[PDB]
DNA sequence: AATGTTCCAGCGGAATCGGCAGCGGG
């Protein structure tokens, strides 16, 4: 990937999806936590 | 009770449910249907804190529905009153009518009468509606007559179709007056065409009639060639919304007529702007069923292609390969006998042509007809099974006459003959048509690639015909196929509510490999596959044919491009020379090493062979031979003489 | 292309840049074999005859018709000669200049071992 | 504001609330808990994304727009109830409706008509729910304690079975038990203090199974392991931890409730409730049933049990684990307590059938 | 009044150092 911009665009696409992947894991390891065997 | 006397009465929850069930009971006393639709069309304009309304306009919109229920309990009387009105009042008159086709398209589950019964008794009084589509009418106007009849011949089918079942002649007057319109615009005209899936299939003397104003819809708005304005402009943008209107119509109806508009457009041009979604609908067209109009399509198509039609060779190639060849490819029928059988016979005769060296316009005919003939041919064979062309079945049958003795062998020596001949054929003396000549041999050699994938699937004719050659009589193989003089670039690194959205669109009436710069050499991706195939058909070598690769490969006499060529081949079947690997050094390792790869010493073709030749490490040894020593270390040299590339990842690669 | 396409041939910048291009245009249209394309041109070659005329372009008139009649000749077409013989339309035929009052003449009088490979299978 | 929007917010929740009661007329509601579903399937998942919606977007602003509403909404949904009563989902839509309806007054004795209607529904629903399952009855019981009650206090013994069937139903399910715990305070502060107090003691005993845990869940870590946040703190007191602390602040937590903090909530409930009604999580001091529970399940000792070692092999006593193993097994309020307690009743009872009958 | 001294104010060299950009990776 010689355009420096378009890889950025991309990992804005990425980044806001590992972004959402870390807020919904943080919100779901409380419930995972409190029923976890 | 609505009419404000100061503002607007504001209605609510129950204080409209309250006049629902008032209205709804005034209709249940008696007729009254005269006199709804009278107070229905009266023009009192009312005004709020601006007047923009007609107390009609308002009182229809708040109700709506308790109206069209009454409004179809007595039909026939409401529509003639309701469109007696429409010259003065068309406004209210369509948006009722509107109101009762919805209606009455929501209840199509429980009746189905209902909906015919409108739809015919409008038509019964199409003529009461005239200055509406008549010309000097608004253009709103039109759109609302194209709407209204969309509506009209959505719900239930095309009914008037044939032999002016309804009011078919007024309707076809009507669609093609208005497709005919020279004042008027492409996108009114796109939603025109958006209803062409109703009267692409009808007989001719009137298709005629709508073929040829299609026609006069292609010329006068359609750019010269193609992508002469830019995009952005309404120009493009518009041509660009008919093209996908007319893209959209097709794939809906597999109307043979509009295929010699389609492709005729995407084929005086090199490559359309949106040439994309020409396959794509092709792909949906062939791919559905209905063999039978399938095959009309392919018999269409091949017409346009075969016929003489004096034009460019570039056009007559283009129809064969992208239109005929994409509708081939994706799905025709595993019985589609009738293209099948009717393209056998007439194409080997035209590949037993003889080129007519007079005038190049005719040879550059006669190769693009057999190119695209024999492009068939391939797909043909390519898609289709072993026995019906070998077997007790239709291939002695109707390359002969009946039965023969002979199972199936006869129409395939029979091609394969003349396809040896022709891409096996010297060229020295001929300097006047070389790319067309060099696509000819091409073509030539990927059906007889897809042929004898298909003869019996027997160990070795495919070193005799793919692979033998002849040069002591300049009668050889790659050096045809090649263009031999294109010096490659080699860059450096590069229910219900379904059900309820679907009224609401009827009410709105709107809703592998890597192509780099050689594997993209229309013999390439046939290539491997033969390979993978014959590799998987059955260790000193390979009876012959490695060896034939290897001679053209390992030998730096054999002019670069061919070498190219094959080492390309063989980085994409790494997985098969694999354990045939220790032959395959002094080949690519020579070649990788040598300083007359190509430009700069391209470092693309070097990388993956690199690669390649270190992912069989534990195999294949490159020491213990002097040559192939020194030419390890003529390597390393280079590549660290050159690793530097400013760009940091590259670098880092290297 | 129905007016802006006029709208172009009308006027433009300097007497070319569009000249060339509605050649390809029309000899693009005489490739393809439909009617109404040969009738589009026959309305470029008009309103070309009428533009020089009215804007003193003999020159490019002339030598527009004497390229085209070539390469006509050349090419396997006939029914666009059909049409322009039925309309008529050659060089200036008044006094091979601007401007007279002479009948038109120069129209008319410019136009009235392996094999066996093959069988062991 | 800057655009000029005098009632645009109540056109919308208007036309909000009708396409919902449009959604919800046409849907045919004919997963559903028991061994049936002679229906539509598409229709439930719709139904069921409807209502979730409804829940997320309907209470907030539950002002006067809604005051209109109440009537019609809760006269289809209770009709297209009590025709359907298996839905599941109309008594969520119910919850969401009389929460509303209550958060604004709406309930003094028209109005009258929709407070008869919610009596009727509500003793209707309050009987039916005694043959419901987990879901159904979750939502059953959301409904009957959301009931404002505040002035529906006719015949809260109707009514106290299912409070107390939701803080059994807690300890597993979270939401019903906070859902509980309103309930009883609305209850408490609203009711009359003569009514209530014979119901305490069948009440409040059902809250015991909330205090079992003794600072030993420490199943995950009590503190903070590492983050980019504490990364960048580590280095200084500068723009990127202001930057990691603002975009960490609006975490937007909508976990509903950790079972903590309704343990505390308890706590302060049990305080909050007097200290004569207080006293009623214990029993009634030296009655039948205290002297009862004073005695050994079995006088002679049984499930003599030698653990065996590699010297000694001595003997200890199942028969003395056998009630905190059961309490313990039936209302461990932890999950991973629960699991190892049925693990060890299932050994036990095992052991009990093998030492009843051996060699 | 003529001048020398004192005082105040302003500029720059030099060292330090922190963060401001821009530039690759994720």
């Amino acid at each position: 990937m010689r355009d420096q911009e378009k890889l950025s665009l991309m990992y804005a696409r990425k980044g806001v999806a590992e972004q959402k992947r870390e807020k919904e894991i943080k919100s779901e390891l409380k419930m995972k936590q409190d029923a976890q065997v | 009770g609505i009419a404000p006397g100061q503002c607007l009465p504001s209605l609510d929850l129950s204080c409209k449910q309250l006049a629902s069930g008032l209205l709804e009971l005034a209709f249940a006393f008696g007729g009254l249907c005269e006199r709804l639709v009278s107070l229905l069309l009266n023009p009192a304009v009312l005004s709020t804190a601006v007047i923009h309304f007609s107390h009609g306009e308002y009182f229809y919109s708040l109700f709506s529905e308790t109206i069209n229920t009454e409004l179809l309990k007595n039909l026939d009387l409401a529509v003639l009153e309701l469109m007696q009105s429409s010259v003065d009042n068309t406004k209210m008159v369509s948006a009722v009518l509107n109101g009762m086709l919805d209606q009455s398209f929501r209840e199509r589950a429980n009746q189905k009468h209902q909906g015919l019964k409108l739809a015919t008794t409008i038509l019964q009084h199409w003529k009461k509606c005239d200055s509406w589509w008549a010309k000097d009418s608004p253009l709103e106007t039109k759109m609302a007559v194209l709407a209204l009849l969309a509506k009209i011949l959505q719900i239930d089918s095309s009914v008037s179709f044939n032999t002016s079942h309804g009011s078919f002649p007024e309707v076809f007057t009507t669609y093609i007056s208005l497709l005919a319109d020279t004042k008027l615009d492409l996108h009114l005209k796109g939603q025109a065409v958006t209803l062409l899936p109703f009267f692409t299939s009808l007989t001719g003397g009137s298709l005629e009639e709508l073929r040829r104003v299609l026609e006069q819809l292609i010329v006068a708005h359609f750019p010269m060639q193609s992508r002469e304005f830019p995009p952005g402009t309404p120009r493009f943008n518009n041509y660009v919304d008919c093209m996908k209107k007319f893209l959209d119509a097709l794939e809906l109806s597999q109307s043979p007529m509009l295929l010699e508009l389609m492709t005729e457009v995407l084929c005086r041009e090199q490559q359309h702007v949106m040439e994309e979604l020409f396959q794509s609908s092709f792909r949906r067209i062939a791919r559905r069923g209905s063999c039978v109009t399938q095959v009309g399509l392919l018999e269409s198509v091949y017409e346009m292609f075969r016929k003489d039609d004096p034009r460019l060779s570039f056009t007559r190639q283009s129809f064969v390969d992208r239109s005929l060849l994409t509708l081939l490819w994706h799905c025709s029928l595993d019985a589609l006998r009738e293209f099948f059988s009717t393209i056998v016979v007439d194409a080997i005769d035209v590949l037993k042509s003889r080129f007519t060296k007079l005038n190049e316009s005719t040879f550059d005919t006669q190769i693009t007809k057999k190119m695209g003939y024999y492009k068939i041919l391939d797909v043909m064979y390519s898609r289709l099974p072993k026995d019906d062309v070998h077997a007790k079945e239709s291939k002695i049958n109707q390359v002969f006459h009946g039965s023969c003795i002979t199972e199936g062998n006869e129409l395939t020596k029979t091609l394969i003959k003349l396809c040896y001949d022709a891409f096996t054929e010297n060229m020295a003396g001929e300097n006047q048509l070389l790319e067309r000549r060099r696509l000819y041999h091409c073509a030539a050699y990927n059906c007889a690639i897809s042929v004898i994938c298909c003869v019996f699937n027997e160990l070795k004719f495919y070193q005799g015909f793919l692979f033998s050659e002849k040069p002591e009589k300049n009668l050889l193989i790659f050096e045809n196929l090649i263009d031999l003089k294109r010096r490659y670039n080699f860059p450096v690194e590069v229910s219900t509510l379904s059900e309820e959205m679907s009224q609401f669109d009827f009410s709105t009436g709107v809703q592998e490999l890597e192509m780099d710069e050689l594997n993209r050499h229309e013999c390439m991706a046939p290539l491997t596959a033969l390979v993978k195939h014959m590799h998987r058909s059955l260790p000193r070598d390979l009876p012959s044919w490695m060896k034939f690769l290897h001679g053209k490969l390992g030998n730096p006499i054999v002019p670069l491009n061919i070498r190219l060529f094959l080492a390309k081949l063989v980085i994409n079947t790494e997985e098969v020379f694999r354990p045939y690997a220790k032959h395959w050094l002094s080949p690519l390792l020579q070649l990788a090493a040598s300083e007359n790869n190509g430009g700069e010493g391209i470092h693309y073709m070097v990388v993956e062979i690199v690669a390649t030749i270190l992912s069989w490490t534990g195999l294949a040894t490159p020491t213990g031979v002097p040559k192939d020593e020194v030419l390890a270390n003529r390597l390393l040299n280079f590549l660290m003489k050159h690793v530097f590339h400013p760009k940091r990842a590259v670098f880092r690669h290297n | 292309a129905e007016n802006f396409r006029v709208l172009v041939k009308q006027k433009k910048a300097s007497f070319e840049e569009a000249s060339n291009q509605l050649i390809n245009h029309i000899e693009q249209f005489l490739d393809t074999n439909e009617t109404p394309y040969f009738m589009k041109s026959i309305d470029c070659i008009r309103a070309f005859r009428e533009e020089a005329i009215k804007f003193s372009e003999e020159q490019r008139f002339n030598n527009f018709l004497k390229a085209l009649q070539e390469k006509v000749e050349i090419k396997q077409l006939n029914h666009f000669w059909e049409i322009v013989v039925q309309d008529g339309i050659t060089l200036i035929t008044k006094e091979e200049a601007s401007g007279s009052s002479v009948t038109a003449e120069e129209a008319k009088k410019f136009l009235a071992d392996v094999d066996d490979l093959l069988d062991m299978i | 504001s800057i655009l000029a929007s005098e009632s645009l917010n109540h056109l919308l929740y208007d036309e909000f609330v009708k396409s919902v009661l449009k959604i919800v007329e046409k849907l045919d509601l004919t997963d559903p808990a028991a061994n049936l579903h002679p229906a539509k399937p598409k229709d439930f998942s719709a139904f069921i994304n409807l209502v979730e919606f409804c829940r997320e977007i309907l209470p907030e602003k539950q002002a006067e727009f809604f005051e209109p509403w109440v009537y019609s909404f809760s006269y289809e949904l209770i009709l297209q109830s009590t025709r359907l009563p298996l839905i599941s989902g109309f008594y969520k839509l119910l919850s969401i409706t009389v929460r509303n309806a209550k958060k604004i007054k709406y309930f003094e004795g028209e109005k009258y008509s929709c407070f008869a209607l919610f009596v009727k529904f509500g003793k209707e629903v309050a009987v039916k729910m005694k043959q419901y399952k987990d879901e159904l009855l979750a939502s059953c019981l959301t409904f009957l304690l959301s009931l404002p009650h505040n002035i529906i206090e006719l015949d809260v013994r109707a009514y106290v079975p299912a409070l107390q069937m939701a803080f059994k139903l807690g300890l597993s399910y979270t939401p019903l038990a906070e859902v509980g715990l309103n309930a009883l305070e609305e209850w408490s502060i609203y009711i009359d203090r003569h009514v209530m107090q014979p119901y305490y003691k069948d009440i409040l005993p059902c809250l015991d199974g909330y205090l079992k845990t003794s600072a030993l869940s420490d199943e995950t870590k009590n503190n903070w392991e590492v983050s980019a946040l504490s990364r960048a703190a580590q280095k200084g007191f500068n723009k990127v931890v202001l930057k990691h602390l603002k975009k960490t602040k609006n975490l937007s937590s909508n976990e509903a409730i950790s079972l903590e903090e309704i343990r505390i909530r308890v706590v302060q409930m049990l305080g909050s409730l007097g200290g004569q009604i207080n006293k009623n999580l214990l029993t009634v001091t030296s009655s039948d049933e205290m002297m009862k529970s004073y005695v050994a399940w079995d006088r002679e000792k049984r499930l003599s049990f030698a653990v065996p070692f590699r010297e000694m092999k001595p003997v200890i006593f199942l028969d003395v684990f056998l009630p905190r193993v059961t309490e313990l097994a039936l209302t461990a309020s932890d999950r991973q307590t629960k699991v190892a307690a049925c693990e060890l009743l299932h050994s036990m009872v095992m052991f009990m059938l093998g030492k009843a009958t051996q060699m």
